[PDB]
């Protein structure tokens, strides 16, 4: 029996309730995709391994 | 008649008439070109053909790369020329290969002098064999036999 208060700091959200700030604006889209956070990797071997 | 492929051969070599029977794996062999210099001259009225007149023979330089192996009669034989010992010839038999292991052609150069012996680099980047890109400048090139 858990209560309203453990659902708000246990579980997990869920995506179909979000705003969106343009700027100083406030335009409800539908749906917002594609950020992400990416780096490329650099490899250096060299002789005895 | 129909051609035949290129990647049977073996190529054995005669270290003062002595022959060696265990060198004949390499991974390529250069194809042996020969060609007749010639000096055109041109003259007088004759503007309209050309007249090309022959001079000697120009053979080639035949390269031969191997992966690096155990030490053998081969290998002691170009470094014993390239470490400045002895100035010495071997004798080349190259053979082109049928299905049931038996020899089509085969090229035999006469004298064959050493030159240069060159391995691949080392890198620790890419897989690939080391090999022996070893190349030696023949005299003189008799063929023989079927199918050239």
């Amino acid at each position: 029996s858990t209560s309203t208060s453990q659902i708000a700091v246990e579980y997990p959200i869920p995506v179909y309730r979000f705003i969106v700030s343009v700027g100083d604006e406030k335009i409800p889209f539908n749906s917002v995709s594609g950020l992400d956070i990416s780096y490329d990797t650099i490899e250096y071997r060299d002789g005895v391994g | 008649y129909t051609p035949v492929v290129s990647h049977r051969f073996m190529a054995s070599f005669i270290f003062n008439r002595i022959p060696d029977p265990l060198d004949i794996r390499f991974q390529r062999i250069s194809g042996l070109s020969r060609e007749l210099q010639v000096t055109q001259y041109s003259e007088g009225g004759e503007n309209a053909r050309n007249n090309y007149l022959a001079e000697k023979i120009q053979h080639g330089t035949l390269t031969l790369e191997r992966g690096v192996m155990t030490v053998s009669p081969l290998t002691w034989m170009f470094d014993r020329v390239l470490s400045g010992e002895k100035i010495a010839y071997a004798d080349v038999v190259v053979m082109l290969l049928n299905e049931n292991s038996l020899p089509l052609s085969s090229w035999t150069l006469s004298n064959a002098l050493p030159v240069r012996w060159q391995t691949s680099d080392f890198d620790a980047n890419s897989n690939a064999i080391l090999v022996n890109t070893l190349e030696l400048r023949y005299q003189d090139m008799r063929w023989l036999g079927v199918k050239i």
